């Protein structure tokens, strides 16, 4: 499906995860920052494409990217 | 004469305008009374016709074919008052307004709320601002040349390359 | 003057064999 | 799923051999030959009546501005 | 009068005070110097 | 956290019908199945549109996407309080649990968990696509 | 100490941030062995999603 | 599982009818297919050139076909001026019996279609006379296109495919383009001018059959060879001459004399030979510059290392340019597009002014469909140049390999040629827009005479020195005591000013203000389409917005709704807009051209000089005025031969306004009604046992915005042609 | 016209057969599953 990633300038807020409609992100623990978390996509074949994630992250720029692309099945939100 | 062009004075197209837009105006005041106001106002206009007319002609205005006056705007000094002229008028007053507007912009970067400040003008340093526009070349003369004038291209903002 | 149909009927042979060269070409791009 | 629908149906199934069970070996070349070989006829044999591009022009040439014909 | 003042500051209102004048200006200018193409001097 | 297992004697919730619901996608393809814990009937909003009773216990209905799994999920997490969990049927009968992979809601960092496509570097150092010409990669996945 | 000190003008070497070549104040450097990212920015104005602060490694920061 | 898109794995498993549309569209992007190999290619885009030759060549080849076969060639070279050219038989079973008397045109036997191509007065030029002419040339060149195939076929195989350092090898290939196939081309143009063009416009007949017996001088090759070709230039033909008629003929066969032939009002052919000549000798010279296998020429690579500027304000200068260029095929085509656009626009401009075919000034309606042809070709040209610009940005371009020479400079300085592009653009469309705007209501209140015509002195200026005695400036080619006139009064000036002189042509039209007016709206144009192309190549890797929009390539959707919303943020979408600015923009040069060359053959220019200072008079005398034979093509009174230009008419404006709906409404609204019509379809009787195997989906983003552009342009340019042709032939003049 | 019959035949064929062959061939492969 689309391909999800996450930079090292994340910060741990969690917001990315609480906006995805598919639940494709969790938070993983990390030692990065001072939340000691960061964001992870390991079933990126879940997600649709919305770039909410994008949309939630605080930082300069996104610490969370959506590149898109193959456009599947549960990509192309499909319910037929 | 600059582009086989006949000055307007005698010109038979220009001449022939004016007679018809009079001629025009009459038959349109023909059907009202000579003592009412509608009578009144076409002959307002007749005279004013007769005027515009009259200036056109005295400014050595070019008529090309059929009468149209046309402007050169080449620098010629028989036709400095067509573009040259008001030309820098206009350059003076556009740098005026740009300039005092700079000016506020400057002159409220250095408040505490600069946004509540554009949204609100603040009356008196706006228009103590703009009093100064009347010798705005001199003072831009004198930014350029001391410095003041143009940012360094090392405090501006710019997208990755 | 106008064309005969032997002429028409070359013609038509050539662009035939114009359209077997081309689809050997087409053939020859897609693999 | 009620099997008993037809009771003479012994013809039906003789006369049509062409298309059953041939897909696109027999039905379909047989429907490319007898649709380009019905149409190039039809085309080729109408009359004038029945068709107008066939019938050619009847009227004198209107002909065009600036006397070009 | 604070707050009044500070209305009438806004850039709405001084937008169409400033543009009226300067439209009334220019009204009055073509009532008494009309139709003029070439700027006599 | 050994996954739950799906089970098929959970009574649905009380709802009415809708023309959004599953469709050939369901029987040829997949679906979804949630389950959640509720303590009374109360009335909540179907994703597909419409409205429904969840039953004073448990609860199983029957989604044709995830999105809508988690919509549901989220306005019953944030609303009624209510614990849920979802999974993926195929039509040869295989289950699979999804939305709590490790029993604890993504929002959550819990041990354990691996990071999958993050980036030890910032988002501005990718390589540029002309070095990685005739490569078939992308700068990202570097 | 890691970075700039509290309150100091920093500008920004970041290419990708919104705010290169921009001044900003810093608010809090973190010790924390292991932190990439440990000072913190204030701007006066804000980027395109709204936001006013960022958090910025050492080596991409300037003194003015 | 290699489904259609057999070069792409992503598109051949998406079970959408997605995966057939972008299958179509992404046919030939070669570079992006999977396991694509730079040497594989090279190979497929030698052979899809040899394709290209083989149908262009096919396509010219038809063309000779049909006008032997169903035309009037011979019937019109007879009687030119009084002839209508016939493009083909028309064969539609549609019509009735009007339609079938309406088209009967030319002499023919029945519907028949009048070409506006030219290609009459061309081949006629050439020597072309009788069908057989014409058919022996359409066999050579279906010949010539099978020949081609063959080749295309053959370099693809394995012992005959090139290898990529030859395809690289870019002196070589200069070479022999310049020498050959530009240079020994025009030689043998030049040639065939002499051996067959020109006496055949003069009464004789050479075929091959005569070749090496006829003479083309009665001193052949003697002088040539002495030195002394003023012979080919002693006996040129008279004003008397008649085309195709040995009366007033002469015996020149390169002369120097400008001008027009007074009976054909085009260039003489002797004086095209000379050109020709001229130009091969230039060229032949020019293409034994660069160093192939001598040791002798030059290295492109080192001539560009070597021009850097010492005061450093270039930088680097043209270092690394020369691996950047050769190693990115899409700089190689924006530079070629870039050429050909400008060429392209160069040809339209000087065939209307110097008709270099016999009887084609006279062919009104040719001349307006061969100049909007070629300026519509033009505009497309320019904005395939800038987006393959674009492309190279994002997909060829290497910084690290090229650092700090110009190219790095023009990206470093970008945010100033945007600003100052937006400046030029502003400037001229507030004041070119209020001038018209203020002549229009000074003619709306009855006073005209207080509009601003500003007189178009520069270009009267230059026109003057180019020999126009109308303005009397008198000076270069228009004052006696100038060098220059002196210099010229020998060899071209007695037929250059003759011509320009003359104001029955087209050659150097007389302009007022509506010109000055009008040639400010066409620079707004070419500023804003221009503003629209750079700021797409230039932001095109990256922006304060998107900083990494380089890895998201060339066409994507948009970037989502976040940090305040995205549209149309990619280079393509800057293609996009550009797209309707430049057919904008096409459309204000060929409504000037066409209204101003009406007024001309009309013989009443005051309509044009008088009307087009106000956008009312445009309107009004133009668009309303020439459009009242174009709505009667077919009415409830009857039809005529204009009803097909009035049909195509209403079609292009029914594309047009379809094109603004793939515009206005964007994805969503569909995506979600097409939902609701599959559930419809799978709950019908007798219709859900029919099922469809590509899931249906609403179109995407960035093909919505490209079928809303394809339909737009295709009305646009439907529309206009069938106004021009209706307008221009309905009133021949 | 040297062969007036000749439009009559041709026109139909590439008109109504060979948009028939060329789209029923192109159908069958763009739905080809392989
Ligand atoms: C200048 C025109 C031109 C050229 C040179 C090419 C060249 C190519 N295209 Mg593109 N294409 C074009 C126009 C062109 N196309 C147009 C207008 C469209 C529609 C939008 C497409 C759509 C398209 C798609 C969707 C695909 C290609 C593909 C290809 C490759 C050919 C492989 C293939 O499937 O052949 C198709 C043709 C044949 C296999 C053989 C037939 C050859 C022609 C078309 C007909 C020959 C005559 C015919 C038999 C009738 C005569 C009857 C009798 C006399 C025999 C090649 C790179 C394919 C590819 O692999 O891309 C990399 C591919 O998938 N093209
Ligand atoms: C703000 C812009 C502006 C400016 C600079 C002017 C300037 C002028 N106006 Mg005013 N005027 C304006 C707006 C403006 N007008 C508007 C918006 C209206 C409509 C309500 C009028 C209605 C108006 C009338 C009815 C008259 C003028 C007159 C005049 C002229 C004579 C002034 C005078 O006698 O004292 C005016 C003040 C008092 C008498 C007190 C003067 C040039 C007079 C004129 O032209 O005299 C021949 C005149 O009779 N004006
Ligand atoms: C950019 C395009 C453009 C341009 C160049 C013009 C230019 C002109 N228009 Mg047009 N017009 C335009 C757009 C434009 N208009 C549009 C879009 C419309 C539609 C709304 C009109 C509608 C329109 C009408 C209906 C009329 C004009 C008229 C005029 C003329 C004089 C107007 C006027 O107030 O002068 C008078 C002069 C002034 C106001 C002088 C400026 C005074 C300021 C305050 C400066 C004061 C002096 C300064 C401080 C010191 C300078 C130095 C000193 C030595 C002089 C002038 C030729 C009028 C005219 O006479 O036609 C010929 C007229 O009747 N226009
Ligand atoms: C003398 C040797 C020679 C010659 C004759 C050619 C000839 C050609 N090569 Mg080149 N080539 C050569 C050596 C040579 N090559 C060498 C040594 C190499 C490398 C070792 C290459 C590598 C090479 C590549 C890689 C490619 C070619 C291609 C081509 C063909 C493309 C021509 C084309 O589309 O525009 C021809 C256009 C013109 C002649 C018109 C020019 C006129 C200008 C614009 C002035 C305006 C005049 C105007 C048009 C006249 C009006 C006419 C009007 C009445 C109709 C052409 C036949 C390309 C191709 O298509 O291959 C199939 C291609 O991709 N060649
Ligand atoms: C979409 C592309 C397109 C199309 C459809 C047309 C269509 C047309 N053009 Mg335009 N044109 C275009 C693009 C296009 N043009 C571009 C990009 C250019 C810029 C280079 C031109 C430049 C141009 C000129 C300068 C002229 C035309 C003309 C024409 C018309 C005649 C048909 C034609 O070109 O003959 C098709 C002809 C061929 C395909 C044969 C060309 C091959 C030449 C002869 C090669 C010569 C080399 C020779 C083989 C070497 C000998 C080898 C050895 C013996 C030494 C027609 C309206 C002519 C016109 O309006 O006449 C009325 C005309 O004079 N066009
Ligand atoms: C590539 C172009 C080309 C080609 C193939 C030819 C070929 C020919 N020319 Mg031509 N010719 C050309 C260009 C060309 N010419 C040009 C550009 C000019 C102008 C200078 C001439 C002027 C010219 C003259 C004046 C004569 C020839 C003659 C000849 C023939 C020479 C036979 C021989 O050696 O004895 C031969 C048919 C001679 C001929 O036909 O002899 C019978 C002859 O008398 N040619
Ligand atoms: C020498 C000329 C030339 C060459 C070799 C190329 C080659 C290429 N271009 Mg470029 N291009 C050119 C000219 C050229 N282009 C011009 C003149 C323009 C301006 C219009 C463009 C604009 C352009 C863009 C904007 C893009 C390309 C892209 C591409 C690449 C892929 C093209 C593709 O997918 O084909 C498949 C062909 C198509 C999709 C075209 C389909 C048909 C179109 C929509 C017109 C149909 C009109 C109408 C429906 C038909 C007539 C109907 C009738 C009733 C009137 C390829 C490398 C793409 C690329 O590199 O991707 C990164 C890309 O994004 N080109
Ligand atoms: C008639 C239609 C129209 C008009 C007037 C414009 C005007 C403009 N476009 Mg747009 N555009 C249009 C159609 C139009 N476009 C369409 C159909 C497309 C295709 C999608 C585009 C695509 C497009 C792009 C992609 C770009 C532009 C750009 C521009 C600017 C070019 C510079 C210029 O002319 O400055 C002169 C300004 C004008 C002509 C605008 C009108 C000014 C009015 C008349 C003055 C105000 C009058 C009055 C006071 C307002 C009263 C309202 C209220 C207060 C009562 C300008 C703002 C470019 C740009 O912004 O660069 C700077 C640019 O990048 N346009
Ligand atoms: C591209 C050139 C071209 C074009 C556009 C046309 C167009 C036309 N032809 Mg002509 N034709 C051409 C070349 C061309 N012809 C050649 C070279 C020959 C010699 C065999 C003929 C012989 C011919 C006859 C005998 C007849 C027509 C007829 C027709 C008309 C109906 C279509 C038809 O039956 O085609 C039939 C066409 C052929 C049998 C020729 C084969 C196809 C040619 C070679 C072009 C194919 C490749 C070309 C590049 C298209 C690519 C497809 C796409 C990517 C654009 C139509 C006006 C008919 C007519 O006049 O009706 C009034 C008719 O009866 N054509
Ligand atoms: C983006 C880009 C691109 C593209 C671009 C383009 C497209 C451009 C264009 C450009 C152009 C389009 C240009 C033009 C130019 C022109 C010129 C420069 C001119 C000149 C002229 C002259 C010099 C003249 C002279 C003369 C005259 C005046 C007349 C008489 C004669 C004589 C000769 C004296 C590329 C791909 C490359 C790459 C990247 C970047
Ligand atoms: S990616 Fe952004 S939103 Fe998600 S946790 Fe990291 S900083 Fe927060």
């Amino acid at each position: 499906a689309h391909s999800v990633k996450i930079y090292d300038t994340c910060i741990g807020c969690t917001q990315c995860v609480r906006a995805c409609p598919t639940d494709v992100l969790e938070m993983v623990p990390w030692d990065g920052c001072k939340a000691s978390q960061i964001a992870s996509a390991p079933r990126t074949e879940d997600c649709v494409g919305c770039k909410r994630c994008e949309s939630a992250c605080p930082t300069d720029f996104l610490s969370v990217r959506v590149y898109l692309g193959a456009e599947t099945t549960r990509s192309m939100g499909l319910a037929y | 004469d600059v582009a086989g062009l006949t000055p307007c004075k005698e010109s038979k197209g220009f001449a022939k305008r004016q007679k018809q837009e009079i001629k025009k105006l009459e038959g349109r005041l023909k059907l009202y009374a000579p003592d009412s106001a509608p009578a009144l106002a076409i002959n307002a206009t007749i005279e004013k016709t007769k005027r515009r007319f009259e200036f056109y002609g005295n400014q050595g205005l070019l008529c090309g074919t059929d009468g149209l006056p046309h402007l050169i705007v080449d620098g010629d000094q028989a036709h400095l008052g067509e573009f040259v002229y008001p030309g820098l008028v206009f350059l003076y007053i556009a740098g005026w307004i740009g300039w005092v507007g700079r000016a506020y912009l400057i002159d409220v970067r250095t408040s505490k709320k600069p946004t509540e400040k554009e949204i609100i003008i603040d009356v008196p340093l706006a228009l103590r601002i703009m009093s100064k526009g009347l010798t705005w070349p001199v003072a831009a003369i004198g930014e350029l040349r001391s410095g003041k004038l143009v940012e360094k291209s090392s405090n501006i903002t710019v997208s990755p390359r | 003057t106008s064309i005969s149909d032997s002429q028409i009927i070359v013609a038509l042979v050539s662009a035939f064999i114009t359209g077997i060269l081309a689809l050997r070409l087409g053939k020859s791009l897609y693999q | 799923d009620d099997p008993n629908r037809y009771n003479g149906f012994q013809n039906k199934f003789f006369e049509t051999f062409a298309g059953a069970f041939t897909k696109r070996g027999l039905l379909l070349k047989f429907l490319v030959l007898g649709g380009a070989t019905t149409i190039g006829y039809l085309g080729s044999t109408s009359s004038g009546d029945l068709l107008a591009i066939k019938n050619g022009p009847k009227q004198a040439p209107i002909m065009g501005p600036r006397g070009r014909k | 009068m604070q707050d009044v003042k500070t209305y009438l500051s806004t850039a709405p209102v001084l937008a169409t005070l400033w543009f009226g004048f300067l439209a009334g200006l220019l009204i009055e200018i073509n009532r008494f110097f009309p139709d003029a193409l070439v700027l006599p001097l | 956290f050994t996954p739950p297992t799906l089970n098929a004697d959970t009574p649905a919730p009380i709802f009415g019908g809708s023309t959004g619901g599953l469709l050939r996608k369901a029987q040829v393809e997949e679906f979804y199945v949630i389950t959640w814990e509720s303590p009374k009937e109360q009335i909540f909003e179907m994703p597909t549109g419409g409205a429904a009773i969840m039953r004073s216990g448990p609860n199983l209905l029957k989604l044709a996407r995830k999105e809508q799994c988690l919509a549901l999920g989220a306005r019953l997490r944030t609303k009624f309080k209510i614990q849920y969990q979802f999974y993926r049927v195929f039509p040869n009968g295989e289950v699979q649990y999804l939305h709590p992979k490790d029993g604890v809601y993504p929002e959550k960092v819990n041990a354990g968990r691996t990071a999958v496509g993050v980036n030890n570097r910032s988002i501005g150092q990718n390589a540029n696509p002309a070095e990685l010409k005739f490569a078939h990669k992308q700068a990202y996945d570097l | 100490v890691i970075g700039p000190k509290r309150g100091s003008i920093v500008k920004v070497l970041r290419r990708e941030s919104y705010w290169f070549n921009d001044t900003g104040k810093v608010v809090a450097v973190d010790q924390a062995p292991g932190v990439r990212y440990p000072v913190v920015v204030r701007f006066d104005k804000v980027n395109y999603a709204g936001v006013s602060t960022n958090n910025y490694s050492p080596d991409e920061l300037e003194q003015s | 599982a290699s489904r259609f898109p057999k070069f792409s794995r992503g598109l051949s498993q998406d079970p959408t009818t997605r995966r057939i549309w972008f299958g179509i569209a992404t046919a030939h992007d070669f570079e992006s297919h999977d396991d694509m190999t730079e040497e594989r290619l090279y190979q497929k885009i030698f052979a899809s050139h040899f394709g290209q030759l083989a149908i262009i060549f096919l396509w010219t080849s038809g063309n000779l076909f049909h006008v032997a076969w169903q035309g009037n060639f011979e019937a019109w070279g007879q009687d030119p001026l009084h002839v209508r050219p016939i493009a083909h038989a028309i064969w539609d079973p549609h019509f009735g019996q009007p339609a079938v008397e309406a088209f009967t045109r030319g002499g023919a036997s029945g519907p028949v279609n009048i070409a506006y191509s030219g290609v009459y007065q061309w081949w006629y030029t050439i020597g072309l006379r009788t069908n057989q002419d014409l058919y022996g040339g359409s066999i050579f060149l279906l010949f010539v296109s099978a020949l081609f195939l063959i080749a295309g076929w053959l370099h693809l195989q394995p012992k005959w495919k090139p290898s990529v350092s030859w395809f690289k090898n870019a002196e070589s290939r200069l070479n022999h383009h310049l020498s050959g196939l530009f240079g020994v081309s025009s030689l043998a143009w030049t040639g065939h001018l002499v051996h067959v063009a020109i006496p055949e416009s003069r009464g004789e007949h050479v075929r091959w059959n005569n070749l090496l017996t006829a003479l083309p001088h009665p001193q052949g090759l003697g002088p040539f060879f002495a030195g002394q070709w003023n012979v080919y230039a002693q006996n040129p033909d008279s004003n008397s001459h008649l085309f195709g008629t040995s009366e007033g003929a002469g015996t020149a066969i390169l002369t120097f004399l400008g001008g027009f032939h007074p009976q054909t009002q085009s260039l003489w052919l002797t004086d095209m030979a000379h050109h020709h000549l001229a130009i091969a000798v230039i060229f032949i010279i020019a293409g034994h510059m660069y160093r192939t296998n001598f040791g002798i020429g030059h290295s492109m690579k080192e001539i560009l290392e070597a021009h850097t500027p010492p005061g450093g304000r270039l930088g680097r200068g043209h270092k690394g340019l020369y691996d950047t260029i050769n190693n990115s095929l899409h700089f190689q085509l924006g530079l070629a597009l870039a050429s050909l656009g400008v060429i392209t626009s160069l040809v339209a401009q000087h065939m209307y002014s110097l008709p270099p075919y016999a009887f084609l000034a006279q062919d009104f309606t040719t001349q307006a469909a061969l100049y909007t042809h070629h300026q519509y070709i033009a505009g497309f040209i320019m904005t395939g140049a800038f987006a393959h610009g674009a492309i190279f940005f994002i997909r060829d371009y290497n910084p690290e390999q090229n650092k700090d020479n110009v190219l790095a400079r023009m990206l470093e300085h970008k945010e100033a040629i945007i600003s100052h592009l937006s400046w030029a653009s502003l400037f001229l469309g507030f004041h070119t827009l209020g001038l018209y705007v203020h002549n229009d209501v000074m003619l709306a209140f009855g006073t005209p005479e207080k509009q601003i015509l500003i007189e178009p002195v520069f270009a009267q200026w230059i026109q003057s020195a180019h020999g126009k005695a109308l303005y009397g400036f008198d000076v270069l080619l228009s004052s006696a005591d100038s060098p220059a006139f002196n210099a010229g009064q020998t060899l071209w000036l007695p037929g250059w000013l003759d011509a320009i002189n003359n104001n029955s042509n087209s050659l150097f039209l007389t302009i007022g203000p509506g010109d000055f007016l009008v040639h400010h709206a066409i620079a707004l144009g070419l500023h804003t389409t221009t503003l629209i192309l750079v700021k797409g190549a230039l932001d095109a890797r990256g922006s304060k917005l998107m900083p990494d929009k380089k890895e998201f390539g060339y066409s994507f959707p948009c970037d989502g709704p976040g940090r305040g919303g995205t549209c149309d943020i990619s280079a393509w979408d800057a293609f996009y807009l550009a797209v309707f600015w430049m057919l904008n923009t096409i459309g204000w040069v060929t409504f000037y051209w066409h209204w101003k060359h009406i007024t001309l053959w009309q013989g009443n220019v005051a309509q044009f000089n008088e009307s087009s200072t106000y956008l009312m008079g445009w309107l009004r005398d133009y668009l309303w005025l020439n459009s009242s034979q174009l709505i009667n093509g077919y009415n409830p009174f009857g039809m005529n031969s204009l009803s097909v230009w009035a049909w195509m008419f209403l079609f292009g404006h029914l594309v047009w306004a379809t094109g603004f709906m793939f515009l206005i409404s964007w994805r969503g609204y569909w995506q979600e009604l097409i939902e609701t019509l599959a559930w419809a379809h799978e709950r019908t009787p007798l219709a859900n046992l029919v099922r469809w195997k590509d899931k249906p989906v609403a179109l995407s983003i960035v093909q919505a915005r490209l079928v809303g552009l394809a339909h737009f342009s295709v009305g646009y340019i439907f529309t206009y042609a069938a106004f021009l042709i209706a307008s221009t032939s309905g009133k021949f003049g | 016209m040297t062969a007036s019959y000749l439009p009559s035949i041709f026109v139909p064929l590439i008109g109504l057969v060979f948009p028939a062959i060329t789209m029923a061939s192109l159908f069958i492969y763009i739905e080809q599953d392989e």
